[PDB]
């Protein structure tokens, strides 16, 4: 089932994890006035890229799907499982992590690949 | 090429003042530092100043200091230099010369004058 | 084990020297100052309310003022800002006009200013218009009955009229660096500008940077910590300009004592010459002055710093300028929207030996500028209403040395300077610009597998 | 412990390893005048992704850390494993090296993703 | 055995996967008519990311080679292994497949990194 | 092919009177007239 672009909106976000392959696709696609344009599209890299480091300085860069050592506090969001994925969409669901993502974040860039890959490291000198 | 074409050679009085002009052609005019030199008759050569033609800025000798002025028509091209209160001994054969490279450059204007 | 192998490091605190384009900041409450873009500040980025700042541990890093491009970056952006500012006003190209003009109304005791009619023209192609107005002679040249005259630019370079809306305030700038490059800030003290710099921090953005344009002094600018600094990229060479750093600012009050009348005058469709109507009242020049004190403080304090240079016994002399243009003899500097330029042959008139009141310095406007120097065009800056006011933190100097002449009895100092990247300067010691090398390879024991 | 951007210049290169999660987050920041800083800014993607290709043509793109089958010839600073790490800053390392940088990547891009990835074909096709 | 830039076009396809490392790795290279070149160097990365997209919603991301749960319909250029890499160029072979690659694509991006990596999650979560 | 791509249960909320998308607009149409203007006659002799 291809529902389009976007098209898993109003989903719920179990039901939206078989559209990644869709939002993430098109993500890129590919004088006077023709400066217009030319700004725009610029920004779509400078968008696109800084996913990729984030994704990248955490334990992904493999896009799409991806996991992590880092746990779950509940003090952000507790939560069911399926009162999440099951009753929530998107929406509803990122319009309340948006206290902690930072907080988040700086877990999975420095708790994780800059302290678990070194570990990998001592692990693969001998 | 360039050149440093000055004025006319001028018999004077005693106690006067004179100017000397010499006007510039085929480099950037008011980049180069542009050097003042009398040569009394064999004798050796007496540096008289110089000029940045860059809004005018100058620079004289101890000795040549007070009568000294030295001046350039950027829109002309043209240096003008005047040492006064005239003596005897003010006789000379007087010069304009170049100094090797622009402003720009390090160490200029002492390097070395080129055109004369 | 113990044979060494290579591996990939991201992110490692390497840096190497290089330039780049740069970009500027100007807070968000100057962006507020709008009135149809003041000076420079419309695209400039509003700065970091934190503007954080991370000092470097173990890191001495070699910086260098005289060859900083950060300053020709900046010097061509005044200049090139300053002519997109010229572009949309007035061309004043039909005032290259034969002038009437008489000497102004005084009580004899001789004028500087002169009452020049003229025929102008109109919005109407064909009618032409009687019109006189003043103008300080220093615009004007008279060309050989009373005496004709006409400005002193008509023969060389085109003329503007800038737009009466724009000022020509300053306004703090911060240059800010891409992401790649960083900003690094020489913190130690005592720093003359060349060598390296114990104390290192970066910092993505320069601090607030007042692009003041002026000769001779220096104004509003940064003061120095503890001793007052001296930085010249050589001294031996006295033609190197020498770059004096305050601990300690100079008050100035500087007026343009005539209440002024601006006449406009309807050359259109659209354009219009702002004119000069009566001085209201008394006729006195513009000055400048300085507390005699602080004044003669200052010198001192300085010539204490020289003979660091020169001497444990030595004998220290202040002229007034050899010569040049205006602007290097004399001080220029825009007060107000007029642009002065004050005798200060009194300022350097002093000698000085091992071991109440104030000054005052008769000061000249002109109007037509040139500034930067470059024939074929010229700015005519209109005239500012009332009487003008301004006062300035003196805060640094540009002076040149003297020659050969006797050897060690005495040297002479006097002001100079005029080319505008010294003013950067004055700012930028303590900065440069440097590229990242993230990617590391270094030996190790690791190995990937199969 | 966060010592900020470019903390650890100073620091020798072992005690450097804890920042690679903060000198490589920020490597990307997410008319007249208006020119002046956009140059700029796409020059930081140039840069940044210029290494995305070498940490990519590498056995690497995982970034942060990431090893290597390429020997390492002494012929490049002979020294101890404590004498550079617990003595060296990056600075005063990565001057010596700047030799033979170029000669060392040929392998990393050639000797191995060229040549050890089609190994994993010749084993996986079976 | 170095034969430059593109030294392999004219060679058959399998002697064309040894110089993988030389085409990806010029690939990026590190007022008025300034524009000219300006726009220029863009299209560089805009063209380059692209790849980096479509190889990253597939399971590579990692360059140069990287093999697929996708089969091969015969209905795409039925033909022998040999065929192929031994007696066709790049050049030739790429001239046929030009019909289904779009066709291909949608296969790797959702039927295997849509599908397959959530898998991965199916079978991580306990 | 104008590809529409409907989102169901998805509420949005809309504004015209505050959408951005009427200024970007209003200031292209202004700025794009300037351009048509500049080549054309200057008209200034015509004040007779
Ligand atoms: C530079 O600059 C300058 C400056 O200017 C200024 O400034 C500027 C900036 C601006 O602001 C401006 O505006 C100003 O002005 C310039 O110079 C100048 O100046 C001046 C100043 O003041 C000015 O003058 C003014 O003017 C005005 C006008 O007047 C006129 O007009 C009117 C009308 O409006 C009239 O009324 C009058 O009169 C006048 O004139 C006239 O005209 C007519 C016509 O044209 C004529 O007729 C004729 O005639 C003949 C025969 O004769 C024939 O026929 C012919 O055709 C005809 O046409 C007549 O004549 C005439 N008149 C005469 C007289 O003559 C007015 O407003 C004013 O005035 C007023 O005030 C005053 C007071 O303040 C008065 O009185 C006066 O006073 C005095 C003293 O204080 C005097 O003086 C004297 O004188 C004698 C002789 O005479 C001697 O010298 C002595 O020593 C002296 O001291 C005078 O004179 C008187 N005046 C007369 C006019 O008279 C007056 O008046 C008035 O007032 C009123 O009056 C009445 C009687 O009349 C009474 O009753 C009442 O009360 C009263 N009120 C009050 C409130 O006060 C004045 O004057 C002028 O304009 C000017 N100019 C110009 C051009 O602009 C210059 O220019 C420049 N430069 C360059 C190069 O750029
Ligand atoms: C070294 O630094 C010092 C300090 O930084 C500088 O000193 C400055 O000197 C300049 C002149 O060189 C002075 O500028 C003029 O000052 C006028 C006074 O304004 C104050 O009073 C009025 C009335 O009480 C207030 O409205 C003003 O408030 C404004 O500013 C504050 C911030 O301080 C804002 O919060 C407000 O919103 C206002 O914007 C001040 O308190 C001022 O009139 C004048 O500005 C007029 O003139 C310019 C052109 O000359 C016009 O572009 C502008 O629009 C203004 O025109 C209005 O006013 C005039 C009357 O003045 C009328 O004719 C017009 O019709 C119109 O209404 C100008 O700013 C300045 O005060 C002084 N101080 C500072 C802090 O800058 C030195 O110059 C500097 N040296 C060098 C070499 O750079
Ligand atoms: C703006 O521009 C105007 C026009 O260029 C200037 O005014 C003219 O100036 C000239 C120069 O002086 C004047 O010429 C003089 O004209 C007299 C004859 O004029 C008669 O006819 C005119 C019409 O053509 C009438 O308006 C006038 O009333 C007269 O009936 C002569 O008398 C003059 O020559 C004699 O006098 C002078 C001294 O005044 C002597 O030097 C001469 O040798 C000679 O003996 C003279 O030629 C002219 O009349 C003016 N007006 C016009 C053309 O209307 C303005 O000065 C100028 N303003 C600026 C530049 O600020
Ligand atoms: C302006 O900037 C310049 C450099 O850019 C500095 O000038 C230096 O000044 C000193 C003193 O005048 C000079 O040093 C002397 O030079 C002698 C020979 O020079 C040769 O060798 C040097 C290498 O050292 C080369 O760079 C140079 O090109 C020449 O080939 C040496 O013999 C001297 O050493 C001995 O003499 C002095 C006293 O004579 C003693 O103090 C020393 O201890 C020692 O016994 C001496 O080093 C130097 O050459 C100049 N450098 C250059 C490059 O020209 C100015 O100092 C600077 N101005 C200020 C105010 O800082
Ligand atoms: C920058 O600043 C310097 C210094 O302030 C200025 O230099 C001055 O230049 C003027 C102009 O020449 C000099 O003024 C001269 O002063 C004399 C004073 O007259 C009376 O005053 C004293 C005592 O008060 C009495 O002893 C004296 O007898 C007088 O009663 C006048 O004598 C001079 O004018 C007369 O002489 C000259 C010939 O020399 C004649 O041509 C004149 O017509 C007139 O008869 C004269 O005015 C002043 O002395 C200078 N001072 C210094 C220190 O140099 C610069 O001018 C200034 N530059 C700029 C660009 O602003
Ligand atoms: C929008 O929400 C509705 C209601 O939750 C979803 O419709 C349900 O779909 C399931 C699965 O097919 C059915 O078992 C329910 O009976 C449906 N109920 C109703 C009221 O429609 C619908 O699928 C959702 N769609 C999207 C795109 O989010
Ligand atoms: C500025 O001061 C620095 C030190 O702060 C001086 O740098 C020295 O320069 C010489 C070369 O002439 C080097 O060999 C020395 O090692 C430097 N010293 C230090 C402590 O780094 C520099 O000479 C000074 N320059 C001026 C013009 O004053
Ligand atoms: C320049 O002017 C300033 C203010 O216009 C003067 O500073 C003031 O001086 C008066 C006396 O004239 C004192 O009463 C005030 O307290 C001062 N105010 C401040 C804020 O300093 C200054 O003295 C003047 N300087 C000169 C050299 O004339
Ligand atoms: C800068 O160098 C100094 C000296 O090597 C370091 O300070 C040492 O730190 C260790 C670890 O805490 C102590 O055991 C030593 O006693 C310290 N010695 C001195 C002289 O300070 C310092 O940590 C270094 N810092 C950075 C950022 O490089
Ligand atoms: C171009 O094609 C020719 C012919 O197929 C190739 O030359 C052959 O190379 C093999 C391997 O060295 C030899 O065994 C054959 O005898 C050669 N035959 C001929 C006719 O040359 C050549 O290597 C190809 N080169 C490229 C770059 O594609
Ligand atoms: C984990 O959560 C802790 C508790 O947070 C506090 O309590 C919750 C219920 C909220 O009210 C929250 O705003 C409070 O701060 C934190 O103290 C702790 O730092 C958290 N840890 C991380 C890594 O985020
Ligand atoms: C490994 O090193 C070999 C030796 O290099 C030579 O000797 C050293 C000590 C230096 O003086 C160096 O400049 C000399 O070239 C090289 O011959 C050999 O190519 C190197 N191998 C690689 C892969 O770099
Ligand atoms: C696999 O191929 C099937 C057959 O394609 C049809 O027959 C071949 C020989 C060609 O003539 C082709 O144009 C025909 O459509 C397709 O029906 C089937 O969709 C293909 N599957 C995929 C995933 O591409
Ligand atoms: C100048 O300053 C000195 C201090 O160095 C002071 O003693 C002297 O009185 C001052 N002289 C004048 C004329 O201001």
């Amino acid at each position: 089932v291809f529902l389009g672009f976007l098209g898993a909106a109003g989903s719920t976000m179990g039901a939206a994890s078989m559209t990644l392959t869709v939002q993430a696709r098109n993500l890129l696609s590919g004088t006077v006035w023709g400066i217009k344009q030319l700004q725009a599209r610029v920004l779509a890299v400078e968008r696109y890229l800084r996913d990729q480091q984030l994704l990248g300085i955490w334990g992904c860069s493999g896009k799409l799907i991806c996991c992590t050592n880092v746990p779950w506090n509940s003090s952000w969001s507790n939560r069911n499982l399926s009162e999440i994925w099951d009753n929530m969409t998107w929406l509803q669901w990122d319009k309340e992590i948006s206290n902690y993502t930072q907080i988040i974040y700086g877990l999975l860039e420095e708790s994780q690949n800059q302290q678990e890959k070194n570990e990998q490291d001592l692990l693969a000198l001998d | 090429e360039v050149q440093l074409v000055e004025s006319g050679a001028q018999v004077k009085k005693p106690g006067a003042s004179v100017t000397v002009s010499c006007t510039a052609s085929g480099y950037k005019f008011t980049g180069y530092h542009m050097h003042w030199v009398r040569q009394a008759p064999g004798r050796g050569l007496e540096w008289m100043g110089w000029i940045n033609p860059f809004r005018g800025a100058v620079k004289y000798p101890q000795n040549f200091r007070g009568r000294v002025s030295m001046t350039r028509d950027t829109s002309m091209e043209i240096f003008y230099m005047e040492l006064s209160r005239l003596t005897s001994d003010d006789t000379a054969v007087y010069y304009c010369a170049r100094e090797m490279f622009d402003s720009s450059a390090d160490w200029s204007p002492w390097r070395g004058m080129v055109a004369w | 084990a113990e044979n060494l192998w290579v591996t990939v490091y991201y992110g490692v605190p390497v840096w190497k020297d290089a330039e780049t384009t740069l970009f500027c900041a100007s807070d968000a409450k100057a962006y507020e100052t709008e009135k149809h873009n003041v000076w420079a500040t419309h695209a400039c980025v509003p700065t970091d309310p934190n503007p954080q700042e991370i000092h470097l541990e173990n890191v001495t890093e070699e910086f260098n003022m005289w060859k900083n491009n950060m300053v020709e970056q900046m010097h061509t952006d005044i200049i090139s800002l300053w002519d997109q500012s010229l572009k949309p006003c007035v061309k004043l190209t039909p005032l290259c006009v034969t002038l009437q003009c008489t000497n102004v109304t005084n009580n004899i005791t001789d004028g500087e200013l002169k009452n020049c009619s003229f025929n102008m023209t109109t919005e109407l192609r064909d009618k032409k218009q009687k019109v006189y107005s003043l103008f300080y002679r220093l615009d004007v040249v008279q060309i050989n009955s009373n005496k004709e005259y006409r400005l002193i630019n008509c023969n060389t370079s085109a003329i503007t009229q800038a737009c009466p809306k724009v000022s020509f305030e300053p306004i703090p700038i911060h240059y800010c660096a891409p992401a790649g490059f960083a900003i690094l800030k020489c913190k130690d003290k005592k720093f003359n500008g060349t060598g390296p710099c114990p104390s290192v921090s970066t910092v993505q953005c320069t601090h607030g940077i007042k692009p003041v344009v002026s000769t001779q002094l220096l104004l509003n600018g940064s003061l120095a910590e503890e001793e007052v600094m001296i930085r010249s990229e050589n001294i031996t060479n006295n033609a190197k300009n020498i770059l004096v750093q305050f601990n300690t600012p100079v008050q100035i009050n500087c007026t343009r004592p005539n209440n002024n009348t601006r006449k406009s005058i309807r050359i259109g469709p659209g354009q219009a010459f702002y004119a000069t109507g009566d001085i209201i009242g008394d006729i006195r020049q513009a000055h400048c002055n300085v507390s005699k004190a602080t004044w003669n403080e200052t010198l001192g304090k300085v010539v204490k710093q020289l003979r660091k240079h020169f001497g444990n016994n030595t004998i220290i002399r202040f002229a007034n300028s050899s010569g040049g243009d205006l602007e290097v003899t004399t001080h220029s500097f825009n007060c107000g929207g007029e642009f002065f330029y004050c005798n200060t042959s009194g300022l350097f008139n002093s000698t000085w030996i091992s071991n109440n009141d104030s000054i005052t310095l008769p000061c000249r406007i002109k109007q037509i500028i040139n500034m930067w120097q470059r024939i074929g065009q010229a700015m005519y800056a209109p005239p500012i209403q009332g009487v003008i006011r301004c006062v300035s933190n003196i805060t640094g100097l540009i002076l040149t040395r003297d020659g050969g002449s006797t050897n060690s009895t005495t040297e002479t100092f006097r002001p100079g300077g005029g080319d505008m990247r010294d003013n950067w300067r004055s700012e930028l010691y303590k900065y440069k610009v440097v590229k990242i090398e993230p990617l590391g390879v270094a030996p190790t024991r690791c190995k990937r597998r199969v």
